[PDB]
Formats: structure tokens, C-alpha cells, sequence
């Protein structure tokens, strides 16, 4: 079950006031998170470092990264497989009936790409919450 | 003291420097087959990975993974550097009699990209055995909690090559492994 790609740019209105983006993926699921190219019909690339964080680090908006979106001329992507066990030493691993979070504390500009605190996250509600299972 | 050997390397294929899906061919197309997804490597950068881990579930089954068609360019001998993690069998829960700490590598040349999902025969001849690859280092994990391990690096050799291109395949018979990256190249 391939869920709908999530485009990580501020034109994305699925990031709702306060709540952000809320998804409910089942185990076995796959989800692409895409940082989109500045193409021939769009002015103003949005610089983000996107991270998987724990509830408390998502609440609220600090880090200590799945996408490094600092490439205007290239569609950059992460695809999560929501699986309980990965044979990758650094693989992402997920529990039925548990919540995971993804934020960015970068403020959209090159200068703040690497801002370890703020965002996106706490300014524009730029985050996902995955209620798995 | 100061003797120099310069020998330039030309890349045939490099999965690390791809930011979209690899879309490689698997057979048989069943739950348990190898699977593409993003992960981090020891450089800590997000790359396209392939995983298989069908260790008790497998009953005499072979999970094959095969790259896209690769132009040989001017290569007669190709190098294939693999980076991977491999789990210790007696440390996995629910691992069966099937569990291997190894995998096998093959190639097939053809003059055009005319391989399909079911052609040619997924078996040695028409596939050419490169090697069975064992792990110097095993990874141990506790689901959700903790892991210990080191990435394996192996560079296999293959050829001589004649035709316009080739494909590289991986045959799994019971391992729990992540292929973190593959780099095919030749030295001019």
C-alpha cells in the first residue's frame, strides 16, 4: 500500500494550523516524502533539513535527518517503509498502535537550513504525525 | 619512495548518487521478495537501499534482485563494490533452518536491454556466478531498541565483458541483509 506522496514545501496546505499533517499508515505501507525541484513553472526554492524526532523533540521543535533539501535543480525524496524490523543497522523500525513524528526546524532559507531550533515546525506547523497501525 | 601509479576509474552505476527510486527487477514477486526503501548509511546520508529478510518463512525459495541494464561502455573487467549489513542468524527471533549469513552474485550480458521480469531463466546459466559472499561482520538488533554492527564492504570482479551491456543479479536463499549500496565501475 503506497500512500500519497507528501510534498514538503510551504505551498502545501495539508500542513494545517497548529496540528500540522496527520497520517494513519499501516504496517507494510510505503510513503514518499518529496522536496520538489524549482522547475520552469515556479519562481524561491525552500531550503529544509527534515528529521524524524521523538514526541518531546517534536513538542516542541528542537533537534540534537531524512531529507537534506538544499538542491533546487533536483527532486529529492525519502521513502519510508513502515516495517517492524529492518536489516539495516540504521533502518527505520515501527510499532503497531504507536506514533512517530517528522519535523524541520529550518526556516526555509539557506541561512537557517542548519538551524537546530525553530522552524517551519513552530512557525508554520510544518510537521507530520504518523499514527501507525 | 616517491613512485606514482595513477589509474582513473569510470563509474558504470552508482546507487548512492541517485535521489529517486531504483526500480530494480525482483523474482518471484511474492511477499518476502527484496524491497526498495530509503535508509541511512555510515556516511549518514539518505540513499536508496534493498532489503531482504525472509528467514523462517522461505521454504526452498530463491529471492532474486536484478539491476537495470548497464552499458559496459569500454569496460572489459568491471568492479562491483557492495556495501551491506548482514544479521547473525542465531540472534534473530523466528529465524528458521533456512537462515544464511551469505548471498550469491551473478551477471548476464546482452547486446540490448531485453530482460523482462520473467526472462531470462532466473538460474545459473544463462546467469554467470560471480561469487557467494559471506560477511566479515554480523549485525545484531533488538526491534525498536538497539543495534550493534559494522557495514561489510566487498568488491567482486567480473568479466571479460564483450556485449553492449549487462545486468547484475543477487540471489538470496535465506539471509537477513540490507544492501546499502552498489558501485559498478571500470579502470581505464
Amino acid at each position: 500500500i503506497v500512500l500519497e506522496p507528501i510534498y514538503w514545501n510551504s505551498s502545501n496546505s495539508k500542513f494545517l494550523p497548529g496540528q500540522g499533517l496527520v497520517l494513519y499508515p499501516q504496517i507494510g505501507d510505503k510513503l514518499d516524502i518529496i522536496c520538489p525541484k524549482v522547475d520552469s513553472k515556479t519562481v524561491q526554492y525552500e531550503y529544509y533539513k527534515v528529521y524524524m524526532v521523538d514526541k518531546d523533540q517534536a513538542d516542541r521543535c528542537t533537534i540534537k535527518p531524512l531529507l537534506n533539501c538544499a538542491r533546487p535543480d533536483q527532486d529529492v525524496k525519502f521513502t519510508i517503509k513502515f516495517q517492524e524490523f529492518s536489516p539495516n543497522l540504521w533502518g527505520l523500525e515501527f510499532q503497531k498502535n504507536k506514533d512517530y513524528y517528522i519535523i524541520s526546524t529550518s526556516n526555509g532559507s539557506l541561512e537557517g537550513l542548519d538551524n537546530q531550533e525553530g522552524g517551519v515546525c513552530q512557525t508554520r506547523a510544518m510537521k507530520i504525525l504518523m499514527k501507525v497501525g | 619512495a616517491g613512485h606514482h601509479h595513477h589509474h582513473h576509474e569510470e563509474t558504470l552505476l552508482n546507487t548512492k548518487l541517485e535521489t529517486a527510486d531504483l526500480k530494480w527487477v525482483t523474482f518471484p514477486q511474492v511477499d518476502g521478495q527484496w524491497e526498495e526503501l530509503s535508509g541511512l548509511d555510515e556516511e549518514q546520508h539518505s540513499v536508496r537501499t534493498y532489503e531482504v529478510c525472509d528467514v523462517q518463512r522461505a521454504p526452498g525459495q530463491a529471492h532474486w534482485l536484478r539491476t537495470g541494464w548497464v552499458p559496459r561502455r569500454g569496460a572489459v573487467h568491471v568492479y562491483a563494490t557492495l556495501r551491506f549489513t548482514m544479521l547473525e542468524c542465531l540472534s534473530l527471533p523466528r529465524a528458521g533452518r533456512s537462515c544464511k549469513e551469505t548471498f550469491t552474485v551473478f551477471y548476464y550480458e546482452s547486446d540490448a536491454d531485453t530482460a523482462t521480469a520473467l526472462t531470462p531463466a532466473w538460474m545459473e546459466n544463462p546467469y554467470i556466478k560471480v561469487d557467494t559472499v559471506a560477511a566479515e561482520h554480523l549485525t545484531r538488533k533488538r526491534p525498536g531498541a538497539e543495534a550493534t554492527g559494522k557495514v561489510n564492504v566487498k568488491t567482486l570482479r567480473l568479466g571479460p565483458l564483450s556485449k553492449a551491456g549487462f545486468y547484475l543479479a543477487f540471489q538470496d536463499q535465506g539471509a537477513c541483509m540490507a544492501l546499502l549500496s552498489l558501485h559498478l565501475f571500470y579502470k581505464k
